[PDB]
Formats: structure tokens, C-alpha cells, sequence
């Protein structure tokens, strides 16, 4: 099984700098470059910055001007994006692909980058009680992204995690989770939340209050 | 060098072959591979296609790729086409630099008509210490994806204090969620909020109310 | 066994290449240009035992590939197409043992 699990994103100020991580396995890291890509909703997919399978050979895409630099640690078999000088313009989700000759054969699950003057704020985590459904609530965030789980992962049928409003600047979601009333009669039910940007891990035990 | 032009959007129809272009502005097509990738919603991309015309294990056979160089053009071609194919699909080549097209979203109409589940939650006694109240409403396993909502309170239309989501695609069907920001007295002074959502023209709704049946 | 290059089919794809006989054949790779950053990533196989390239020929799909071979004793890399037969429709290079 392959696995490409990123980490280091959040928020900076412009004109601030930023290391990306990029953690592999489940393939012979040695015998495969690897790169890092960029999405944004107005721009599209770019490409960043690809580094050869043997470390020797980098190469640059002409959206940054040289003020990114790749480079890759086989012993922890990861590589990082170490992006200087960031603008505005750099907000973006960054990806990393392994390669294979000729395509980008997987992706990891993405980490987001904010280029922000405005603080990091962290949310307020509150349980929403009324088969059955229960909820967890993050209100007012900032920057994306949350990650909301159930019982650690435990439960992961019947999970929706819902897309945020913004609003005055802060994001708000909820996250819900099905389960037969049974379920919730036993065993412990909490939610998990994280914010990446404050650092930030949140379980609340969801009680029928 | 070069750029790949992709349309915004294409809309097609459950069970057809639908063809997705690729046209690369100079330098000719057949002289760098084309790869094909699929994203959902919020997913990350997985390859459909690469070397041109190679399918990935775990990809259904329905997709195939091509390549006309008379057009300078790859294409992505899915026959019987499914509503799990909904996903913005990217055409990918390279030569000296590595280029992505701009996407193209393909939406798939002629699935079953879905009239929308509700799920409302009221404000935490957590929430209410410190003075405030957030109704809840989820709004999930609809189709099609417009909707109007609205909130009432004992009946009467409440517009300040709303914030709604634009619908969003999650599996197979599309969820929302709305807000309604209160203070603790807003919420305590009425016997009834409701969330009012109308969908094709049929109107569902389920209301709140702060007291206790017994 | 062993893979040793013995008869070359005049005009074939090694023919129009210059894969001349008596050669050792180690590794069959992906052709084409690769994407940058690429170059170096392993996807075609050391080869030994000879039903290996036949092998290795029907994976061409009739895609481009690369020969690393031995020429009296040094390495040598040589790139070709192989070819869609008219008969019985099988990729070909012309390459007798």
C-alpha cells in the first residue's frame, strides 16, 4: 500500500517563508523522484518544483521565480518545499506526486498554505445532541482547513463533514455522524477535532443532553 | 512552452459516451506523453489515464484515451457513463516545463430526482454560558442542487443572523448547512424557529423549539 | 539460459536502429521523453532469462523502448518503436537468438 502523508502547512504573513513536508512509503522512495503541485479554484492546477529520484538534478517552474527550493531527505524517505519571499498569490493547496517517468502515479492528501496578514484564530468546538445523529460543531475559525473524525476514525460510514460559511472573516462548520441508536446507547461516541494552523486537537464526548 | 485548453464544463447524460477534449497551443501533440487524472469534490486528483492511452488497475474499462494529431488534441472518452463519474477530470502533459490544462467539470444530469433529508440541532448549554446560540440545519440527499432557504421564527421570515452554504457534492449527492447566529434572550424568547427549505418547488421543514414534552 | 543477440531481421526496427549481433542484453526500459524530475525513475526491468524481453516486448504495447546492452564489453543504450505486424497483429523488432 503507498502512502504520501504531507505536513507543515498553515498560515504566514507575506513576505514570511514556509517548509513544506512530505512524508512517503510503501514503495522504494530511492528509486523515484518525486514533486510538489500547487491548486488553486481561479488558477487551476500549477506545477511547483520537481526533484530527481537521486536527489542530483532539481527542477523549478516558472511561477516562482527561484524563491522555492526542493529537497529530499531518504533516510526519513520525505522530501520538502522550502518556499521564501511568499505572496498572496502563493495561497494555494500543495499537493506532492510521486512520478513515474511520465505521470504523476499518486498523490498525497494536501496541505493548505495561507499568505495572510490576519492572526490564526482557533475555534470553539461545541457538541450538537438532539436510528440517530449526532453532531459536532466548529465555529469560528481561521484559516482553513479543520478535520473532524469519529471515535478516532472508528466510525467512518455515515460521516459528512459539511463545507464552511465565512463570515466577518471567521469559518463555521458541522460535521454529523449516523449511527444506529443502539450505537449510541453503548460505547463512548466523541468527536475528533483538529485545526492545523493553531496546532490544535479538540475530543468532545457527544452526551444526550 | 506550451498550454492545454480544456473546456470549463461539459454536461452529458447517465448511460452515454461522452468525449473530453485536450488541445495543446504549440509544438505538436504526439511529441509529449498525455496523462489524464480524475478529482472529486474536495478529493485529491487519481490517475484515469497515462502514457496517452494506459489504464490504471482498479479503473473501470469504460475509460479509454486517445490521441488526434490532425487536431492536436488527446482525448478522454467514457462510455456508459455513471453519476459516480461526476469529478473535474485535468489533462496533463510536459516537454521542457510540466503544464496542466484548466480543468474541465463534467456534471452528469438525468439521475434520480431526490427530495431533501433535514437535520436540525439546537444551541449547547456549552454555547449558551457564554451568551450565544447557533441553530443548525443540515440539508443532505438531494437532487437537483439549487436551493432556497429561509428560516422562520413563530412563522415570521428572519433574514439577519443567516449564513447558508452553497450546496456541496459529498459521495454520490450534494449536502448544505445553515447558520442562524442568536443571542442567548433570541433564543429563549420565542417557542419556535424553523428550517424552511424549498427544492423543485416542493417545500420541506422541521422547526425547534426551547421546551420539553413530559 | 542466456539472452544473446544472434540474427538481426533486415529492416526490422533493431535493423533500422543498428543493433548489430552477438550483444548482451541486460535492461529493457520505458522510452519517450520523460518528464523532468523523471529521468531517473526505474519502471523497465533487468532482464536475464530471454522469455524476459518477449515478455517485456508484449508490455511495449508498441510503445517506445530502451535496450541497455553490451557491445564487446562496454554499454551501450539504443531506443526503438516496435513495429504492429500485418498477420497476426504482434509487436516485432527483428531480433533472432
Amino acid at each position: 500500500e503507498v502512502q504520501l502523508v504531507e505536513s507543515g502547512g498553515g498560515l504566514v504573513q507575506p513576505g514570511r517563508s514556509l517548509k513544506l513536508s512530505c512524508a512517503a512509503s510503501g514503495f522504494t522512495f530511492s528509486n523515484y523522484g518525486m514533486a510538489w503541485v500547487r491548486q488553486t479554484p481561479t488558477k487551476g492546477l500549477e506545477w511547483i518544483a520537481s526533484i530527481s529520484a537521486g536527489g542530483d538534478k532539481t527542477y523549478y517552474g516558472d511561477s516562482v521565480k527561484g524563491r522555492f527550493s526542493i529537497s529530499r531527505d531518504n533516510a526519513k524517505t520525505t522530501h520538502y518545499l522550502q518556499m521564501d519571499s511568499l505572496r498572496s498569490e502563493d495561497t494555494a493547496t500543495y499537493y506532492c506526486a510521486k512520478t513515474s517517468r511520465v505521470y504523476f502515479d499518486y498523490w498525497g492528501q494536501g496541505v493548505m498554505v495561507t499568505v495572510s496578514s490576519a492572526e490564526t484564530t482557533a475555534p470553539s468546538v461545541y457538541p450538537l445532541a438532539p436510528m440517530v445523529t449526532l453532531g459536532c460543531l466548529v465555529k469560528g475559525y481561521f484559516p482553513e482547513p479543520v478535520t473532524v473524525t469519529w471515535n478516532s476514525g472508528a466510525l467512518s460510514s455515515g460521516v459528512h463533514t459539511f463545507p464552511a460559511v465565512l463570515q466577518s472573516g471567521l469559518y463555521t462548520l458541522t460535521s454529523s455522524v449516523t449511527v444506529p441508536s443502539s450505537t449510541w446507547s453503548s460505547q463512548a461516541v466523541t468527536c475528533n477535532v483538529a485545526h492545523p494552523a493553531s496546532s490544535t486537537k479538540v475530543d468532545k464526548k457527544i452526551v444526550p443532553r | 512552452q506550451f498550454v492545454l485548453t480544456q473546456p470549463n464544463s461539459v454536461s452529458t447524460n447517465l448511460g452515454s459516451t461522452v468525449k473530453l477534449s485536450c488541445k495543446r497551443s504549440t509544438g505538436n501533440i504526439g511529441s509529449n506523453y498525455v496523462n489524464w487524472y480524475q478529482q472529486h469534490e474536495g478529493r485529491s486528483p487519481t490517475t484515469m489515464i497515462y502514457r496517452d492511452d494506459k489504464r490504471p488497475d482498479g479503473v473501470p474499462d469504460r475509460f479509454s484515451g486517445s490521441i488526434d494529431r490532425s487536431s492536436n488534441s488527446a482525448l478522454l472518452t467514457i462510455n456508459n457513463v455513471q453519476t459516480e463519474d461526476e469529478a473535474d477530470y485535468f489533462c496533463h502533459s510536459y516537454s521542457s516545463g510540466i503544464v496542466f490544462g484548466g480543468g474541465t467539470k463534467l456534471t452528469v444530469l438525468g439521475q434520480p430526482k431526490s427530495t431533501p433529508t433535514l437535520t436540525v440541532f439546537p444551541p449547547s448549554t456549552e454555547e449558551l454560558q457564554g451568551n450565544k446560540a447557533t441553530l443548525v440545519c443540515l440539508i443532505s440527499d438531494f437532487y437537483p442542487s439549487d436551493v432556497e432557504v429561509a428560516w422562520k421564527a413563530n412563522g415570521a421570515p428572519i433574514s439577519q443572523g443567516v449564513d447558508t452554504a452553497n450546496p456541496t457534492k459529498q459521495g454520490n449527492k450534494y449536502i448544505a448547512s445553515s447558520f442562524l447566529r442568536l443571542t442567548a434572550e433570541q433564543w429563549r424568547s420565542r417557542n419556535s424557529f424553523t428550517c424552511q427549505v424549498t427544492h423543485e418547488g416542493n417545500t420541506v421543514e422541521k422547526s425547534l423549539s426551547p421546551a420539553e414534552c413530559v | 539460459v542466456k539472452p544473446v543477440v544472434g540474427g538481426v531481421k533486415k529492416g526490422s526496427p533493431a535493423d533500422q536502429v543498428g543493433i548489430k549481433p552477438g550483444d548482451l542484453i541486460l535492461e529493457v526500459n520505458e522510452g519517450g521523453v520523460a518528464m523532468p524530475g523523471a529521468e531517473d525513475d526505474v519502471v523497465g526491468k533487468k532482464i536475464n532469462t530471454w522469455y524476459e524481453l518477449v515478455e517485456e516486448v508484449r508490455k511495449s504495447q508498441g510503445k517506445a523502448i530502451k535496450l541497455k546492452i553490451l557491445r564487446n564489453g562496454k554499454m551501450i543504450e539504443k531506443e526503438l518503436i516496435p513495429a504492429k505486424d500485418p498477420k497476426t497483429g504482434t509487436y516485432f523488432i527483428g531480433l533472432f537468438p
